[PDB]
RNA sequence: GUGAUUUCGAUUAACGAGAUUCCCACUGUCCCUAUCUA
């Protein structure tokens, strides 16, 4: 049983989970952060007025669970350079 | 002006549309093929409204009315009532009814001057019908069938009832309605005829499976062509006898 | 959306909240919470249960008939959308709630 | 009016009545994300941009919110704001 | 959704496993409907097939007319006691469990349905919608 | 166990006068949903000026399948008073 | 065959009314419906249909029709307006009425 | 040697920590698990 790709079922080495892949870069675009940090602050419920052509719920309203993530602005305090090597 | 179409490959035009002489109500689902099928014949002459009733598509079965007014069930929401009101002109009354028989299209078989209703509906909704639609209400079972709106398609010109109707029932209903009546089928032998086809005094729309004999009978009874009178039974009789 | 009121205690029912029971005679009882729903299933009388608006209005803890209370009903005849009418309604709702 | 939409005119923030359970009120910027995410309340979470240019109409459709639930999560909450709660209950013994 | 249904059907909480007896809500002369199979039921090991509102099952008539008994026939579930969530936002349930006899193409054998029909079932089966007097 | 053949709406209402006059009220109260009220009927005009007619009797009469046995016994008492008035 | 004759009548028979007094119940045909030009499927200068607009914009399943465009209002700019419905625990439609 | 009694080798009421097939009722046996206490 179980998805064998999520082995071994051991505790995470840290409480903050690592980002192991950032979006592929495109140098022509302006400078942007790829990621942000927040704190999970509970869930709630919303009513969404759906506009989805083809759906049985097109032009109709649905109720959705949502998560709220508390995100005060982050402070930039450093920069690190990386060089690619045969390793 | 008898035409054939489908809503999402379904032959039940009366389920998904409502046709009167001054407006048309079309289910919102899918693409615009059904709406444009109505609009190609009707033109910009009368309003054609994409509408939803209680989140559903079965609006010819949940809704009742005629050229004068429109009746919606208690399940209709305020947003849908407002949408209908903003779409239709003020000359159309719009009323929401607190009736336990919510399927108004099923329980009311009406036209511009007389309504045939389910026997067990209450005096409150009968009075609402007589007030908002300007018709006279008659409690009658067509061949002993509940859901007169489902089993009969009616117009100011004529009427198509399900074939099982006895001759005495046909005579009595014809006298009560003052329109000629024919027992017949639609969509290749479907008994449910009012729910299988929409019709008004100048246009009729039925499923793509409506055969040529059935379509001719429908066009004859509903008097769509000016030249043809109610008397063409004597000229379609050979075809009908060979068919049955 | 529509804010309903509980069949048992008359508290507001918001989207997703509570539970609806459809009886065979096809009338729908909306309950704001399982407390009211279970009391209904037990067949207790809200007019007897002191914590319900039915009891309070029956026994005189609060006013049941009032000029402010007549403003809000379920409109079965829709009105044409009119921006001025909507703005006047938005003002009057606050005024009426203050007076009430 | 963090929790107020164009359809709901009640001037109210995103914080539910009584505050989030095991987490205070929201007084900063926040992200409302459809569905659930891994972790529990108070956990530090990392939000990442999509790795690929999403080919779904879901990634394209605009979201029009009609209403946000700000009822209490500490019980069977029935009221969105304390003003509504007071207007419903009426005048209590300690109000006089 | 098998043959005869109109469009896609969403997931609804399962209420009626195989071997359940529901009321028969049409005027066809059946009194009950005993479920022997549920159409379009995905297979999992050691799991009873079950049906929800708007489903088409195969049923026998345990109680009813002698002509209608003894024969497996298609039926469509129109009411369930088990509560399910409507997408607009409500958890709701009916008083009993009820279904109606039908042909393989989804046409109703009877002439009318008694009691409220589920909105989902009515919007999925046009013949059920045509023969319904009360739709929720 | 199915449904009645002659019953379409699954709704059973009779008159409060019919309830007053029937000899067996138990089965009737078991198989009725409502007791309708006429305010142009002289028997009801008589019975409107009674102690038990007013108050919560009308609310307990407007529906029947939500009532408790105490509500039903109160209804029975009201019908009993109405019957008594009627060599 | 004479046995087949009785089955013909139930379908072939059409029943007229008895005219039931002088109440006039005439068919209503709108003047615009009268003066409407028939739609010609293969005609260069014909009105653009809804499916044509859908095909030009997105096609079926991706086109998003604005249902507020056919609204009959005193002002046209009001057609693209949000109608509020919730305010402090009250339904706005309940308070919506003239005067 | 047989094991009450009666009736016609079969039959037999009452009774049984004896054996077998079903019915109603009931249900976490199960679909399909979940939770609480020591
Ligand atoms: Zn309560």
């Amino acid at each position: 049983h179980g998805h064998l790709g999520f082995l071994p079922r051991k505790r995470a080495a840290s409480i903050r989970a690592r980002v192991k892949a950032f979006p592929k870069d495109d140098r022509s675009k302006p400078v942007a952060l790829t990621s942000f940090l927040g704190y999970k602050a509970g869930m709630t419920t919303i009513v969404r007025d759906l506009d989805r052509p083809g759906s049985k719920f097109h032009k109709r309203e649905v109720v959705e669970a949502v998560t709220v993530v508390d995100t005060p602005p982050v402070v930039v305090v450093g920069v690190v350079g990386y060089v690619e090597t045969p390793r | 002006m008898a035409t054939r179409t489908q809503f999402e490959n379904s032959n039940e035009i009366g389920v998904f549309s409502k046709l009167t002489n001054t407006y048309c109500l079309v289910a919102v689902g899918g693409s615009e093929n059904f709406y444009s099928a109505f609009e190609a014949e009707l033109g910009d002459a009368i309003p054609i409204v994409h509408t939803t009733i209680a989140g559903t598509r079965i609006i010819g079965r949940m809704t009742a009315g005629n050229r004068r007014g429109l009746l919606v069930p208690t399940q209709t929401t305020d947003q849908e009532l407002q949408h209908l009101r903003n779409s239709l002109p003020d000359s159309v009354k719009i009323q929401r009814v607190e009736e336990r028989l919510s399927a108004l299209g099923n329980v009311i078989c009406c036209n511009d001057y007389v309504a045939l209703v389910h026997p067990d509906i209450d005096r409150e909704t009968e009075e609402l019908i007589s007030d908002v639609l300007g018709v006279e209400v008659f409690r009658q079972t067509i061949s002993g069938n509940i859901l007169v709106g489902s089993y009969c398609s009616l117009s100011n010109q004529g009427g198509l009832v399900h074939p099982q109707t006895s001759v005495q029932d046909q005579e009595e209903l014809s006298s009560l309605l003052q329109v000629p009546l024919v027992a017949g089928t639609v969509n290749r032998g479907s008994s449910v005829v009012g729910a299988g086809m929409v019709v008004n005094d100048y246009l009729a729309v039925t499923g793509l499976d409506t055969t040529a004999p059935e379509l001719s009978v429908i066009e004859s009874i509903f008097r769509l062509q000016d030249a043809q009178p109610e008397s063409i039974s004597g000229n379609l009789r050979d075809t009908l006898i060979e068919t049955y | 959306m529509r804010i309903y009121q509980c069949h048992f205690c008359s508290s507001p029912c918001y989207p997703g909240h509570g539970i609806m029971f459809v009886r065979n005679d096809a009338k729908e009882f909306r309950f704001c919470r399982s407390k009211c729903h279970k009391a209904f299933k037990q067949r207790r009388n809200p007019r007897k249960l002191k914590w319900t608006k039915a009891f309070r209005k029956a026994a005189g803890k609060e006013l049941a008939v009032d000029s402010t209370l007549t403003f809000a009903q379920r409109r079965n005849v829709p009105v044409r959308y009119n921006r001025e009418l909507v703005a006047t309604t938005l003002k009057a709702m606050a005024r009426i709630e203050e007076i009430r | 009016a963090n929790g107020a939409t164009s359809f709901d005119r009640t001037k109210k923030t995103i914080t539910p009545m009584g505050g989030f359970v095991h987490y205070g009120e929201i007084k900063n910027d926040f992200i409302m994300v459809k569905g659930c995410i891994p972790g529990n309340r108070k956990r530090i979470v990392t939000l990442r941009k999509s790795l690929y240019t999403n080919t779904s109409r879901k990634a394209l459709e605009e979201v029009s919110l009609k209403w946000i639930d700000t009822a209490s999560k500490f019980g069977k909450g029935r009221f969105q704001t304390p003003a509504e709660k007071h207007a419903f209950m009426g005048t209590l013994k300690k109000d006089l | 959704s098998g043959n005869g249904a109109q469009g896609t059907k969403f997931r609804i909480s399962l209420g009626l496993p195989v071997g359940a007896i529901m009321n028969c809500a049409d005027n066809s002369g059946a009194r009950n409907l005993y479920i022997i199979a549920v159409k379009g039921s995905g297979s999992r090991l050691n799991r009873l097939p079950a049906a929800s509102l708007g489903d088409m099952v195969m049923a026998t008539v345990k109680k009813g007319k002698p002509e209608l008994r003894k024969k497996v026939m298609p039926a469509i579930v129109v009411r369930q006691a088990k509560s399910w969530r409507r997408r607009d936002g409500v958890f709701l349930y009916f008083e009993d469990n009820a279904g109606v006899i039908a042909n393989p193409k989804g046409e109703m054998k009877g002439s009318a349905i008694t009691g409220p029909v589920g909105k989902e079932c009515a919007d999925l089966w046009p013949r059920v919608a045509s023969n319904s007097g009360v739709v929720v | 166990q199915g449904y009645e053949e002659g019953d379409n709406l699954l709704y059973h209402e009779t008159s409060i006068l019919d309830f007053v006059r029937t000899e067996d009220p138990i089965s009737m109260l078991g198989e009725m949903n409502k007791f309708t009220i006429d305010e142009n009927d002289h028997e009801w005009k008589i019975l409107k000026k009674l102690k038990q007619t007013t108050d919560e009797f009308r609310s307990c009469i407007e529906d029947l399948k939500v009532l408790g046995k105490k509500d039903f016994k109160m209804i029975l008492r009201w019908r009993k008073i109405a019957r008594e008035i009627l060599t | 065959s004479q046995s087949r004759i009785n089955n013909v009548l139930n379908k072939i028979h059409v029943a007229q009314p008895q005219a039931r007094d002088d109440v006039k119940r005439t068919p209503f045909i709108p003047e615009s419906v009268k003066n409407l030009k028939k739609y010609d499927p293969e005609d260069p200068n014909r009105r653009k249909l809804a499916r044509d607009i859908e095909a030009e914009n997105g096609g079926a399943g991706v086109f998003n029709v604005n249902l507020k465009d056919k609204y009959l209002l005193e002002d046209d700019e009001w057609k693209n307006d949000i109608m509020p419905e919730i305010l402090d625990g009250k339904n706005v439609y309940d308070f919506l009425d003239p005067e």
